[PDB]
């Protein structure tokens, strides 16, 4: 029932890298198909588009999969994705990200060394994430008595086909697009050069600042509204 | 009634169809022979369907403010022993709503019993503190312990250069069907109950195979073992009646066949049966289809080398040299030896083989090899037309059964 | 242990380690079976501590109960609770239930100074049990009978594919297509678990087999009801239709009443113990009788005053006297 | 001879690891597991890479009455659905971390 | 240590159904670097080392905890797979053997097809569409696996392999998934390459029917 | 429904295994079964019959065989001779040549015994060379026949080193492996190591044959149950697997002696697998005529196999299926019981023992220090967990008793603890209060033990979170394939209380219950303490500490 968002950002904004008819597949296939789906799925349930960030949380159902589980994870990863990318691309995390980096994975360059090596290994059609770790278990004993600033850290999560850390209550900041679809239609099948272009020309630390000024503000919460 | 364990067999004249669609009875048209072929029955021990299949070799039998002190565990707990009095029953078990402290407060609220652990784990016991009234002291309280399988109590004793310290403890030790996830083992405490596992720190012939079949009318495999007991070997005889640059045949290896792209198979067919060809052809093939067989090597520089390519001919790999094939494998299928004693079938008690070998016991033929010949035991009932035999083919009888 | 591996056993060894055996264990085994006393709430508690029970040696010895025609017995102490609650006080009192006859080692009663013996009994085993039966014009109805320690006679025959009669007596003809539920058992959830169910389409008196008849029971229809179940169960009931159909179709063989292993042997030990248990029926009558006097004149009396000798006593001289297996030694 | 429960289990072992491994795990940041001489029963829901730092590990599959000695400086992966019991005898700490599918 | 088996026709016979280019990179560089992963691999392990095609990927699957071996394994058997299924001229209609058993397991050949086809439909990311015999069961079936999973796992013998991998159609079907299935189905599937594994099959699984004497 | 006289025979064949075969009965014997048809006393009218009764004289039996000309041995064989319709004769077609390359096997060298690695990389070269495309059309070219085709034209090198190596392998193995035959097989049969004065000098090991090879050999014995053995020239048998009545034509065409052309399928561990070579027959084909077929190749059961899970690990059988619990793993909740802090427990009330002992009465504590105390003597034969009996007033229970070593003991920082906090309840006394400690030093690295614990369980169930979704979005099995089968898999009869089936609970629970009977003790013994009393507010033990905190 969602409208699909297009990207913020025009269409022919990154032609030295990732072309526009890779987009106009990418984006203009793949993701209509996604969204039109979960219009033909969700004409008459009990949710109805109540929220598409729930949707993909309730439709996981615990790891039973209901059928409108894949159409929706793609929608959200697809649209989280194209978020994830600005026209500038490159550059280095401002401040609240290197806090963090640093101090969960040694460095900036430790880290997107790392970053690129995971969505490498990521076999088949799948997505690698970094989010942070903001998670509260629904199972007896799973309250810290004691929690650690430290314990809500950034991890580097690496998904197949369509699911993404919402399901692990985690808080994603930005992600990859390692299907196929994504990159294999322009530069053949170097993954490798799909990886570190998106991560020297592509990321946008700015909107993962904003991205991540939220997941510690869902996180700012929960600690105190016991 | 059968007077050995065995399984139930006729060759003919017994009706395959029982006598109602219910029944393991059959019905003699003819008059015939009942065969019970004798195994040992294993029925007294346990069977491991996952470890125990047909025709294993069984070398093995089967089997067959003093405060501080307590400690709030998974699904037990420890108390320190002499104002929280303790009730026991005479063996003392707590069925359910069973109090065993009640800790008469002079006042008429509740000092803590336990060193507040900072993790509470799920666990059954539930604790409940009723207060009572006794006149409608008066509110006496209780210690009353529930669950949602039974609690035992034992004192446990802390031993330490001689002086004594009384500690009760109040297990959940249950059936023991519920310690699946081995991390929910109260075992865990179980050792200092009454258990003797070692810590590997400081503690320092039956034969016969298997012979286990799945009938399916007991939705059940059943076994039966096959050993010296049953199975004997009869005494050798001649049964067995036979119809260049190169060294002397010899049975070995050829080498690895590699595979032909003009069957696109990784393991290639190398030969069809008169089922195979008119099933699995693909109508270009046939060009290649032999009655002799053809045989080519190859070297690791990929020339093809086949010496005469009209006789069988191959190479032996371990004295790398070439040798003829014994008999060059026509396709029409030709007698070479003719045992006298068939496979799988059955005699009476005084067969003869000839005049100078003894008597044949009665069984079935189990194991044909060169000169000698090993017999099943069996037991043949004679059985006239009209009779019912009780029990399907190849059914399990003990002995005394009808 | 090995007593008659080698040697001629005793031939007064039966009667001896019956004695034992209900001293040892026939004992506990009624006097746990004595239940509370209390009419319904009031300043009023009666109970036996089972686990204080003591026996005393006789005053007598055998030739002075025979010479003064008195009865060679044995003294039962059990210590009892009473509280009345209106004080909420514990009374407590070893209180004397009566005397046991004790036998002596050549296997001898003497009561009333007249040397008696207890001969022993054959009776049908508890269990299930399938026979033929004819009838008038012929019918070869199988018939499938549970006999209980009470010496039940729920018969159950099957009448072909129709209804399988289920008559506890002679007019109690009654089938079992809607008994299905009957005491508390369900519809067809497991009737239709076996076989086919297309033929579908009290409380204490006999109701338990008793630890001889469950053992029968799963004998011979082959259920893992464990041995320590006592009261019957449906499952019992459904497994006797089962193994009665295949007796239609030629499989299995018919009971032979006759035979020993359906009979069972009750010796001295069976029979003192049956007593004793009538002597408690007695006895609790007695108190309960004893506190409503109490109760009605208002008088506070010892755990020793709510009991008498009489309840255990006579029904051993009855016993003794009257039933036909205790004859007099000849 | 029957086979060593090591690879009949399929427990990876990597004795006396160089430090060449232990930057690119992570290991500093590995959670810490410290214990004394007990029993551990437990079954692995989930894979598991263990990294010993001190004393030494008896573990004995389930069922079974041989045991797997893991001395100090070692790495360990327990794999999943593994039953099995952790002996203890002297002072021992791990660090430790738990792998999904191809996690890393 | 296993060479990169060429397919058994040029990159180019496989027009105008299938571009050259789009196999000089599925099976010039996908498979290559499978292949060339897995020698790496098995040059440290001398245990996986010495199995079999059929035994290594069920023993780097660890029933159902594939090992790192597994993926490069069982993907180097399933490109092999994949080529020997297709050939020039392909497609067509199976006969003989293979047509009876489908008919007789499937019914029909286009209930088949529909079956195939929604099987391959249905698969969501990378995997594999594989049209196998059952041991037990001693029939056809069709079996879904994503990524590298085969049919090996469980002992079933593939007949025909179809990749949905996206490496596999994007640069000559893109996003038309259906219109590549169907194409694989009428002008690329080697039905007469079917014949040949189902005699292998049929060596380990007897499709046939006893001749039970009369006697 | 039914079934006629051509189906139940098909099932029994399919199902049961059924097959006609022979029975050499004696004269004896056949006429019983040709006379007992025509009735019980009653001229034999059918001439089987009065044929059959004629032969119960030997010496009749002497003038037939004369008659027909036989040297009244062939009649003792002719009777051996399987009745009933042949089965169609076997034409087995090549499918093309076979092309062989020497290709050494892959799992060279064997467990253990090291090599030159650059050798053994030299012949693994050779494996690679499978994956080269031959076609039947460009077979002939370049074809080498005759002195061209000899062995000095072949280069082989790879597979000659191979050679090299297995040679001096065999020779500093050919002892050893006979005697492992000897300590575990005491008898041999086909498929076992060929030892003592059987075997012979220039027997191919194990190492040397792998799957895929074509052989040569003549089948030696041929077993109902098990199948054919090949000698394929190794000091192990070949096995091909034909079992049940698959024989009753198999035993037509497979006959001992005769020589046939075998392909290995699997080579196994002959400690393990009875049948270390299984192989399957290329010619003759057999593969239309077996249809039972083995779902796990035989195994031994040897000394030492204690645990059934070994067992089925060692080969590839599957585990022993269970119960399934019915409870999903990752829905459990977290376990924070860190075992070590119940033996640290001990420690704790050890350490509190002596204290209390020592500032109790100043013993002969004085005379050494605390940290300086000694263990006493007779330690060693405290069982330590060594159990007893013991029996209270009114209860008799049983007991554990639990020593001590004085060893692991921090006396020196529990006795200064002991005194701090014993300076520090006189601040009370002297306001008239109540000193209850919240914790000691002791209690506090209990905490941090389930807290080290409870994370391995924390991070553990989220990363075993991470796991469901791979797996079910995979189609991976959640958990272990085979173990934790459906219900009802276990027989048929399962006792079950609380299904109506096995309930008792007619109308009310009998007098005689067991569990009501130790009910109302329970009813007794709860109420020997209250008696009539009336419960004024019941709650959890967990609230009760809140509220006194509270106060
Ligand atoms: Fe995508
Ligand atoms: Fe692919």
């Amino acid at each position: 029932g969602f409208e699909l968002k297009p990207p913020p950002y025009p269409l022919d904004a990154l032609e030295p890298h990732m072309s526009r008819e890779t987009l106009d597949y990418h984006w203009g296939k793949h993701h209509k198909t996604y969204v039109e789906n979960l219009n033909k799925q969700i004409v008459g349930t009990d949710l109805d588009g109540l929220s598409l960030e729930e949707v993909v949380l309730l439709s996981y159902n615990r790891g039973n999969m209901l059928p409108a589980f894949n159409n929706a994870a793609q929608a959200w990863n697809h649209e989280f994705f194209w978020e994830s990318i600005q026209p500038g691309g490159g550059g280095k995390p401002s401040g609240d990200l290197l806090r963090l980096i640093e101090r969960d994975f040694g460095s900036f360059s430790d880290f997107v060394e790392r970053f690129k090596a995971a969505a490498a290994s990521n076999f088949g059609s799948g997505w690698t994430w970094l989010a942070y770790k903001a998670n509260r278990l629904d199972v007896a004993n799973a309250v810290n008595p004691l929690p650690k600033e430290e314990d809500k850290k950034l991890v580097i999560v690496k998904t197949p086909n369509a699911v993404n850390p919402l399901v692990w209550d985690y808080s994603p900041l930005l992600t990859i697009d390692t299907w196929e679809h994504a990159y294999y239609l322009d530069f053949e099948n170097r993954r490798i050069e799909y990886i570190n272009t998106f991560m020297e020309k592509l990321v946008s630390w700015e909107t993962v600042s904003t991205r991540l000024e939220s997941a510690m503000a869902r996180a700012a919460q929960r600690e105190q509204e016991g | 009634y059968s007077d050995s364990e065995g399984e139930m067999h006729w060759s003919t004249d017994v009706s395959h169809a029982p006598e109602f669609t219910y029944s393991n009875v059959h019905l003699l048209p003819k008059t015939s022979h009942l065969w019970i072929l004798s195994g040992g029955s294993c029925g007294s021990s346990l069977i491991l369907f996952s470890i125990h299949k047909d025709q294993d070799q069984m070398n093995i039998p089967f089997l067959s403010n003093s405060d501080l002190l307590a400690k709030r565990r998974r699904n037990r707990f420890l108390i320190p022993f002499q104002g929280i009095s303790v009730e026991i029953p005479i063996n003392g078990i707590f069925r359910r709503n069973s109090i065993f402290a009640f800790f008469d407060d002079p006042r008429y609220n509740l000092a803590t019993l336990f060193p507040k652990d900072l993790f509470r784990e799920k666990d059954n016991i539930q604790l409940r503190v009723f207060n009572y009234i006794l006149y409608g002291q008066l509110v006496r309280t209780c210690l009353v312990l529930n669950w949602d399988e039974e609690v035992r109590a034992f004192f446990v004793e802390v031993n330490t250069k001689g002086l004594i310290r009384d500690f009760i403890r109040i297990g959940l030790v249950k059936s023991h069907i519920s310690y699946i996830r081995k991390r929910n083992n109260p075992p865990d405490s179980g050792l200092i109950s009454a258990d003797s596992m070692n810590p590997f720190y400081s503690i320092s012939q039956n034969h016969g195979t298997i012979r286990m079949f799945l009938n399916r009318n007991k939705e059940s495999q059943s076994l039966l073992i096959l050993s010296s007991s049953n199975c004997f070997r009869i005494g050798p005889f001649n049964h067995v009646k036979y119809h260049l640059i190169t060294i002397k045949n010899s049975s070995g290896p050829l080498g690895t066949a590699i595979q032909i792209s003009n069957f696109y198979s990784f393991l290639p067919l190398l030969t069809y049966n008169q089922i195979s060809v008119i099933k699995y052809l693909q109508l270009d093939n046939f060009k290649y289809i032999f009655q002799v067989i053809h045989s080519y090597l190859i070297d690791e520089n990929g020339r093809i080398f086949n010496l005469d390519p009209y006789s069988n001919l191959v190479l032996n790999p371990f004295k790398l040299n070439w040798y003829f094939l014994h008999q060059n494998y026509n396709n029409n299928y030709c007698e070479e030896t003719s045992t006298i004693i068939s496979l799988g079938q059955f005699f009476c008690e005084n067969v003869c083989i000839a005049k100078k070998e003894p008597y044949l016991k009665s069984g079935q033929v189990l194991i044909v090899q060169r000169d000698s010949v090993v017999i099943r035991s069996a037991k043949p009932y004679l059985a006239t037309p009209g009779a019912k035999v009780h029990g399907h083919y190849r059914e399990i009888l003990y002995e005394g059964d009808t | 242990g090995k007593e008659g591996t080698s040697t001629i056993p005793g031939f007064n060894q039966i009667q001896f380690e019956g004695f034992y055996r209900f001293i040892d264990q026939g004992l506990i085994e009624e006097l746990s079976k004595f239940p509370k006393i209390e009419d319904i709430d009031h300043e009023i508690e009666f109970q036996l501590f089972v686990e204080t029970y003591q026996l005393v040696e006789p005053l007598i010895k055998e030739r002075d109960a025979v010479y003064e025609s008195l009865t060679y017995s044995s003294e039962l102490y059990v210590s009892a609770g009473l509280i009345w609650k209106t004080n909420r006080n514990m009374q407590e009192q070893r209180i004397f239930i009566g005397n046991i006859p004790l036998m002596n080692s050549l296997g001898t009663f003497i009561v009333n100074g007249i040397y008696r013996v207890v001969i022993n009994q054959i009776l049908q085993s508890p269990g299930i049990y399938y026979q033929s039966e004819l009838d008038h014009n012929g019918i070869s109805v199988y018939t499938g009978t549970i006999i209980s320690d009470w010496g039940g006679r729920l018969e159950l025959e099957i009448d072909k594919k129709a209804r399988i009669w289920a008559r506890v007596s002679r007019k109690q003809k009654i089938s079992i297509l809607v008994l299905s539920s009957a005491m508390g058992s369900n519809l067809r959830e497991i009737l239709e678990n076996v076989c086919y169910p297309e033929i579908f389409l009290f409380f204490h008196q006999r109701c338990e087999l008793g630890r001889i008849g469950r053992r029968n029971i799963n004998w011979r229809l082959n259920l893992n009801i464990p041995q320590n179940n006592i009261f019957l169960l449906p499952r019992d009931i459904l497994a006797a239709a089962d193994h009665l159909i295949g007796m239609k179709f030629g499989m299995g063989t018919l009971d032979d009443m006759n035979h020993l292993k359906n009979k069972r042997i009750r010796s001295v030990a069976d029979l003192l113990q049956d007593q004793l248990g009538l002597a408690l029926a007695r006895l609790e009558n007695v108190v309960k009788g004893t506190i409503g006097g109490a109760i009605r004149h208002k008088l506070i009396p010892t755990p020793q005053n709510l009991v008498t000798s009489t309840p255990l006593t006579t029904t051993y001289e009855s016993f003794f006297g009257l039933h036909p297996l205790s004859q007099v030694l000849d | 001879m029957q086979t060593p429960l090591e690879e009949l289990y399929n427990v990876k072992v990597e004795r006396k690891v160089s430090q060449r491994r232990l930057d690119e795990l992570g290991v500093s940041r590995w959670s810490v597991w410290k214990t004394g001489k007990c029993k551990l029963p437990w079954d692995w829901q989930v894979d598991q890479l263990v990294y010993i730092e001190e004393g030494e590990v008896r573990v004995v599959p389930e069922g079974s009455k041989r045991f797997m000695q893991f001395l100090a400086g070692d790495l360990v992966r327990y794999p999943k659905w593994l039953e099995a019991d952790l002996f203890f005898n002297a002072p021992y700490s791990e660090r430790y971390c738990f792998k999904a599918y191809a996690d890393d | 240590y296993y060479g990169l088996k060429t397919p058994p026709y040029p990159l180019d016979a496989l027009e105008p159904y299938m571009s050259r280019r789009t196999l000089e990179v599925h099976w010039g560089k996908h498979h290559r670097g499978y292949i060339d992963n897995l020698n790496k691999q098995l040059g440290k392990d001398d245990k996986l080392y010495g199995y079999t095609m059929e035994e290594l990927i069920k023993a780097t699957y660890n029933n159902g905890n594939p090992l790192p071996e597994f993926n490069n394994a069982a993907q180097v058997y399933n490109h092999d797979f994949f080529w020997e299924s297709m050939q020039p001229g392909g497609g067509d209609m199976p006969q003989k053997g293979v047509l009876e058993q489908i008919e007789k397991d499937f019914g029909s050949f286009t209930n088949f097809r529909e079956k195939f086809t929604n099987a391959a439909l249905t698969q969501f990311g990378s995997g594999w569409v594989w049209l196998v015999l059952k041991r037990e069961e001693r029939r056809l079936e069709v079996v879904k696996t994503s990524n590298a999973i085969n049919p090996l796992v469980w002992d079933d013998i593939p007949i025909i392999s179809l990749d949905v991998w996206e490496h596999s159609y994007y640069l000559d079907y893109k996003n038309e998934r259906g219109k590549y299935i169907n194409t694989f189905l009428n002008h690329l599937v080697s039905w007469n390459a079917a014949m040949s594994r189902m005699a292998r099959a049929e060596a380990f699984v007897n499709l046939g029917e006893p001749n039970i004497p009369i006697a | 429904d039914k079934d006629t006289e051509d189906e139940a025979r098909r099932r029994n064949w399919i199902e049961r295994g059924w097959a006609p075969w022979e029975e050499i009965l004696t004269p004896e014997a056949d006429f019983a079964r040709k006379s007992l048809n025509e009735g019980e006393e009653v001229p034999l009218q059918s001439p089987e019959a009065i044929e059959a009764f004629k032969m119960l004289r030997p010496s009749y039996r002497k003038k037939k065989i004369k008659e027909m000309g036989i040297t009244e041995d062939e009649w003792y064989a002719k009777q051996f001779e399987i009745r009933g319709d042949k089965p169609p004769p076997l034409d087995t077609s090549w499918a093309g040549p076979l092309v062989v390359r020497q290709i050494p096997p892959r799992d060279w060298p064997p467990k253990g015994w090291e090599v030159d690695r650059k050798e053994l990389e030299f012949i693994r070269e050779a494996h690679k060379l499978m994956a080269e495309r031959v076609w039947l059309e460009d077979l002939d070219k370049d074809l080498k026949v005759g002195e061209d085709a000899t062995v000095d034209k072949m280069c082989l090198e790879r597979f000659k080193v191979f050679l090299k190596q297995y040679n001096e392998w065999v020779e500093a193995n050919k002892d050893r492996l006979e005697e492992d035959s000897y300590k575990y097989d005491q008898d041999f049969y086909p498929g076992r190591r060929i030892r003592g004065k059987d075997y012979k000098e220039g027997m191919y090991e194990l190492p040397f044959y792998y799957p895929g090879m074509i052989c040569e050999g003549t089948v030696t014995t041929l077993h109902l149950y098990q199948g054919a053995f090949v000698d394929i020239g190794g000091v192990h048998e070949g096995w091909v697997p034909i079992k049940g009545n698959d024989w009753f034509w198999i035993r037509h065409f497979i006959r001992v002696g005769m020589h046939v052309i075998v392909e290995i399928t699997a080579k196994r561990d002959p400690y393990r697998f009875r049948f270390p070579l299984e192989l399957r027959f290329v010619h003759p084909n057999i593969d239309h005529m077996i249809f039972n077929k083995f779902d796990f190749p035989p195994i031994f059961h040897r000394d030492g196999d204690t645990n059934p899970d070994e067992i089925r690990r060692d080969c590839g059988r599957p585990p022993e299926p269970r119960k399934d619990p019915g409870s999903k793993p990752e829905e459990e909740g977290l376990l924070s019981d860190h075992p070590y802090v119940d033996k640290l427990w001990q420690l704790h009330v050890a350490e509190q023992m002596i204290l209390d002992d020592y500032e109790a009465n100043p013993e002969k504590y004085k005379g050494k220090k605390l940290s300086e105390l000694s263990d006493d003597e007779g330690f060693d034969e405290r069982k330590e967990i060594e159990h007893g009996e013991a029996y209270y007033k009114k209860t008799k229970l049983p007991k554990v008793i639990l020593k001590t070593s004085v060893k692991e003991l921090d006396l020196e920082a529990a006795l200064i603890e002991r005194k701090y906090h014993n300076k520090l309840m006189m601040e009370a006394k002297a306001r008239g209060e109540g000193y209850k400690i919240e914790k000691l030093r002791r209690n506090i690295e209990m905490d941090e033990y389930d807290s080290l614990h409870w994370r391995r369980s924390l991070e553990e169930r989220e990363a075993l979170l991470r796991d469901i979704s791979s797996r079910q979005a995979l189609g991976l099995p959640l958990e272990e394939p085979g173990r934790y089968k459906p219900g009802s898999f276990f027989g048929k009869d399962q006792y079950d209380p609380t299904s109506a089936l096995y309930q008792y609970d007619y109308w009310g629970e009998p007098k005689n219950s067991e569990i009501s009977k130790q009910e109302r003790m329970k009813d007794a013994h709860n109420k020997s303490i209250v008696g009539k009393g009336n419960v004024w507010y019941d709650m959890s033990y967990d609230d009760a500490i809140k509220q006194t905190i509270e106060r």
